[PDB]
RNA sequence: CGCGCGCGCGCCCGCCCCCGGAGCCCCGCGGACGCUACGCCGCGACGAGUAGGAGGGCCGCUGCGGUGA
RNA sequence: GUAAGAAGCCCGGCUCGCUGGCGUGAGCCGGGCGUGGAAUGGAGUGCCUAGUGGGCCACUUUUGGUAAGCAGAACUGG
RNA sequence: CCGACCCGUCUUGAAACACGGACCAAGGAGUCUAACACGUGCGCGAGUCGGGGGCUCGCACGAAAGCCGCCGUGGCGCAAUGAAGGUGAAGGCCGGCGCGCUCGCCGGCCGAGGUGGGAUCCCGAGGCCUCUCCAGUCCGCCGAGGGCGCACCACCGGCCC
RNA sequence: UUCAAGAGGGCGUGAAACCGUUAAGAGGUAAACGGGUGGGGUCCGCGCAGUCCGCCCGGAGGAUUCAACCCGGCGGCGGGUCCGGCCGUGUCGGCGGCCCGGCGGAUCUUUCCCGCGCGGGGGACCGUCCCCCGACCGGCGACCGGCCGCC
């Protein structure tokens, strides 16, 4: 990364677009978790209309 | 720059000797199958031998 | 029956990047979560631009960045881009910057780091500021291309400063009936 | 006079060569490609330079 | 790739995508660019104006090497030289005023598009423009001609 | 990394099976044998696997050693245990829970084990 | 028969261009013949420079 | 605004462990039997079709490269 | 066919080879004042682009013709 | 029991007293190159391309693969305009020498101009729940109002031939 | 004779149209067709009961090891008062390899020379790859010997 080839006359390696791929390790950090809303796991379904009259 | 650990040599009956080599920065380059598939399928044509009628 | 129309009941936006670049897709996994689980719109915008195509992600030049961040109030604040940073050799005095992007050219990389600057990625961004606080979205000239000169009203018309499609540029290839009063007319 | 052959830009071909070497480590990928490998002592496998003779 | 085409999708479909009232017949308008004055007058007055006629003088045996003048502006001038130069100038205060040949780096005429930072540079070139000559003396430099 | 290994290995792999609208995977140490991120032995820095004894009595347990990776010869630990099927499950349950070794695989292990022990008897008289 | 706003083009195919097509399939052998000739000359003129 | 407002336990004063598990429908310690995220789940509205335009095809035919110990 | 308000109203000051009893007009600056009839629903903008370019009927109006399952038109719907 | 006229095709209109068709198996009909326009995908980036040739493999693969003071001779691009000769893209603010004359000469500062709309970002009175009073530091969010204003659009203005 | 002539001299397999025979069924609005049921035959599976299976608790019967708890060895997980040491990065401190190591320079010395305005090695100078100790973030998923608890 620091120097270059010396046998190819100009070739430095490809650069990374995304350093840390440890995705689970990221999303479980405290920094992000503090910056979140609450989830919502409760589930709502087709209620059946009954007749009041 | 990322980590570059120590690789160990194995003599010609196994028998890990005391030689050690830190690996190169090639084995930390990014891995992209789409570019491999493209370069393969496109270079595997250049060995063809024509046909016709 | 129901008298309505179905010609305009599908919308023609993106839903995902059309490519298989896998590093892209992990970024997309991330920002969906943040857009889904946060009360912000910075997250929304970025998610929308990672789907975009490449003519919808033109390159930003080191020149514009400096002009847009030397403006008052934008001191100490991060610059954020969803494309590439090039170099502009028409600029000598490169100050301290804190840029974030996907790609960065090589000559541009060196100068930025030699002024004491810093270069980030979207991963290390979301660890420093999940919600976009202290940032500046920027964008390149989406109509910089030479394609947009041929568009609009047609040539062969009045008040149309539109470029035509011609093989070669010379003396014999236009510049006659249609463009001189002395030969036909002139729109 | 069909068009049998293809040209491909040099920088791409060099990239891919770098990529294949990387995944030559990472045991999981070797396993998946079907190589019975579960007894070698180290995966970037290296030996003395005597075996050239 | 034949398998990604739309001839692999018009099997069963009787006409292969070209109608029933009108058909894919051979050459039904002409053959080529025929009809700029007759029955294609409108495409060529509209989208290609300047096509029919004649204009200008004639130069019979024209050699494009006589007429050759590569151009450059002022902004893209300090890049012909390295960075040792521009920094070691404005330093040691002798009246350094370096020298810049354009004919070395493949350029003949100089043009005054942009601006440039304050150092008293010297320039050597075959041709100049009026504004370019001004800007240089304005910064405290000079201009020099060569053959 | 894990996702990186995964985004290559979704669709293209020698241990992959795709017929009859079903999709299975045969890599060693895959509980439930399905093509998944949660269930795959070759991807994680921590994995557990369960097999039958070769002699033909008991269960073989397999755990990864976490310290030296990239040298697969000595990355796996093995034990074979042969008891009365209530001690055997309880022993497993104690490994995982009390060491926190990938604890989202608990009951999957147990079901695989019981299946084996049920088979590893005179299923016929 | 033209259509909406393209180029005007003039291709040179109104002759019989098709008896007279030329393949560059002998490109490598042409290279290989030369080396063996280029080597052998320099062996004929033994110490003298090979270039000329 | 009376399904808590200061309830309980030792001796007002203090304790005020408490889910490595309270006690029944919110547990801010971690997880779905669901998590092939190119996945799983939920709601609500719609479905005519020639010429023609697009998409999905684990529908198919012949051969090349790898792979199914 | 127009109109039914923020692209509006008001206050004060600047520039002008334009026009000139003195003045008008237009443009620039800086301040003060938000619902402006009904009932409905997500709007806008840009590229590439196929097949078509023989028509037919009915109420009503309607031209030639003795009339027509005749010839030629306007409106809407098929 | 009820329903139900033979397929293809031309046509305003076909069950037709409009053409084709006894029956079966096999073949059979939207291609390849050259050039252009746009859309998508990849790589490098004011630069980018070795396609011609040469250095290394005898060529089992492989007529492949790698490499080059060729490393850019050159092509496309970075600058337009005119029949041509030929010319050739930024300003202001302040102070000194002539009369702000819709005008010429000595010294500093900024600098690709402005108006309107404008995703996001910034500051922020008073706080939303705090078993009581007051003190009250970390954190969301509000929200009065107020600013820096990306691309892009409409207009004004300026520079080159 | 041959495994095979259900391979017999134009003899690998051996389709369809079209024919001969046998078995069943039917028959005055040419035949054929779609939806809905019925009847009959040919075959599959009953079983010649199909009473389906699995957890815990209770009961009566017999039976042989272990575990409960202790001790010994072996292996592994985790830890941080960062116990001691490595290693790795990121700039810094030491210019410390810069000549004790090289690459480049449209910077000078043309302070020199080499053959005489010059082509090259020297001498500075600038950058760029590397040596000795100190630090911390990112000690991070870069490895040991420790001590401790648990399995
Ligand atoms: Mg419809
Ligand atoms: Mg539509
Ligand atoms: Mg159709
Ligand atoms: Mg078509
Ligand atoms: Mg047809
Ligand atoms: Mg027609
Ligand atoms: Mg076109
Ligand atoms: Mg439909
Ligand atoms: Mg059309
Ligand atoms: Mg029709
Ligand atoms: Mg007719
Ligand atoms: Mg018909
Ligand atoms: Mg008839
Ligand atoms: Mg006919
Ligand atoms: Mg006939
Ligand atoms: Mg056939
Ligand atoms: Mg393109
Ligand atoms: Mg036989
Ligand atoms: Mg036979
Ligand atoms: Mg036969
Ligand atoms: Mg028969």
């Amino acid at each position: 990364w620091r120097k270059a080839a010396s046998l190819k006359s100009n070739y430095n390696l490809p650069m990374h677009k995304m350093l840390n791929t440890d995705l689970s390790r990221i999303l479980k950090s405290p920094e992000i978790q503090r910056a979140l809303r609450a989830p919502r796991k409760k589930i709502h379904r087709r209620v059946l209309k009954k007749n009041p009259l | 720059a990322c980590a570059r650990p120590l690789i160990s040599v194995y003599s010609e009956k196994g028998e890990s000797s005391g030689k050690n080599v830190t690996l190169p920065a090639v084995f930390k380059a990014p891995i992209r199958p789409d570019i491999v598939n493209f370069v393969h399928t496109n270079l595997r044509k250049n060995n063809r031998q024509p046909y016709a009628v | 029956g129901v008298d309505i129309r179905h010609n305009k009941d599908r919308k023609v936006r993106r839903k995902e990047p059309k490519s298989q670049d896998i590093y892209l897709r992990l970024l997309v996994k991330l920002y969906r979560f943040l857009a889904r689980r946060t009360n912000s719109t910075f997250n929304q915008v970025v998610l929308k631009r990672l789907f975009m195509s490449r003519t919808n992600r033109p390159p930003l030049s080191l020149s514009r960045m400096i002009r847009k961040m030397k403006l008052p109030g934008r001191e100490g604040k991060t610059a954020v881009v969803v494309g590439t940073i090039t170099d502009d050799v028409r600029v000598q005095e490169v100050p301290k910057l804190k840029v974030c992007a996907l790609r960065v050219s090589s000559r541009a990389r060196s100068r930025i780091l030699k002024a004491g600057g810093k270069i980030l990625t979207f991963d290390q961004l979301a660890l420093d500021s999940p919600k976009g606080c202290g940032t500046v979205l920027l964008s390149g000239p989406r109509k910089g291309r030479e394609v947009y000169r041929h568009f609009g009203k047609a040539p062969g018309t009045p008040h149309s400063h539109t470029k035509p499609y011609v093989r070669s540029k010379g003396r014999k290839f236009e510049r006659a009936r249609g463009r001189r009063a002395s030969r036909g007319y002139k729109n | 006079w069909r068009r049998w052959h293809r040209r491909v830009n040099t920088t791409q071909k060099r990239y891919a060569i770098c990529s294949a070497l990387a995944a030559s480590a990472l045991p999981a990928l070797v396993m998946s490609k079907g190589h019975r490998i579960e007894e070698v002592p180290e995966l970037p496998l290296v030996v003395e330079d005597k075996v050239e003779g | 790739p034949s398998r990604l085409r739309k001839t692999r999708k018009l099997r069963g479909h009787v006409s292969h995508g070209h109608g029933r009232i009108g058909k894919h017949r051979k050459h039904p308008g002409g053959r080529g660019n025929a009809g700029g004055m007759h029955h294609h007058r409108i495409n060529f007055d509209k989208y290609h104006p300047g096509y029919f006629g004649k204009v200008g003088m004639r130069h019979y045996h024209l050699k494009r090497n006589q007429s050759f003048c590569p151009t450059v502006n002022l902004d893209k001038l300090w890049t012909l030289v390295s960075e040792q130069t521009r920094v070691n100038a404005a330093k040691n205060k002798t009246g350094a005023a370096p020298i810049i040949d354009v004919v070395r780096s493949g350029y003949y005429k100089v043009l005054g598009k942009g601006k440039l930072p304050k150092q008293p540079v010297i320039v050597k070139a075959k041709f100049f423009s009026r504004r370019a000559e001004e800007k240089i003396k304005g910064v405290g430099g000079a201009c020099v001609l060569v053959a | 990394s894990a996702h990186l290994q995964w985004m290559v290995v979704r669709n293209c792999s020698s241990f992959l099976i795709k017929r009859n609208k079903q999709t299975y995977s045969t890599e060693p140490n895959n509980l439930k044998a399905r093509n998944s991120f949660r269930y795959n032995g070759l991807i994680h820095r921590k994995t557990v696997g369960v097999e039958p004894a070769a002699d033909g009595k008991g269960v073989v347990v397999v755990m990864k050693r976490r310290s030296g990776q990239r040298k697969p010869a000595t990355s796996y630990v093995r034990t074979t245990i042969n008891k009365n099927a209530r001690a055997t499950l309880s022993s497993i349950r104690h490994m995982i829970r009390k060491n926190k070794y990938h604890p989202d695989l608990r009951m999957a292990a147990i079901r695989r084990a019981s299946a084996i022990l049920r088979s590893q008897k005179p299923v016929m008289v | 028969a033209p259509s909406r706003n393209g180029m005007i083009l003039k291709p040179h195919f109104h002759k019989d261009w098709q008896r007279r097509v030329a393949t560059w399939f002998n490109q490598p052998a042409r290279k290989i013949r030369r080396r063996k000739a280029r080597q052998a000359r320099a062996r004929r003129i033994a110490p003298r420079p090979a270039s000329g």
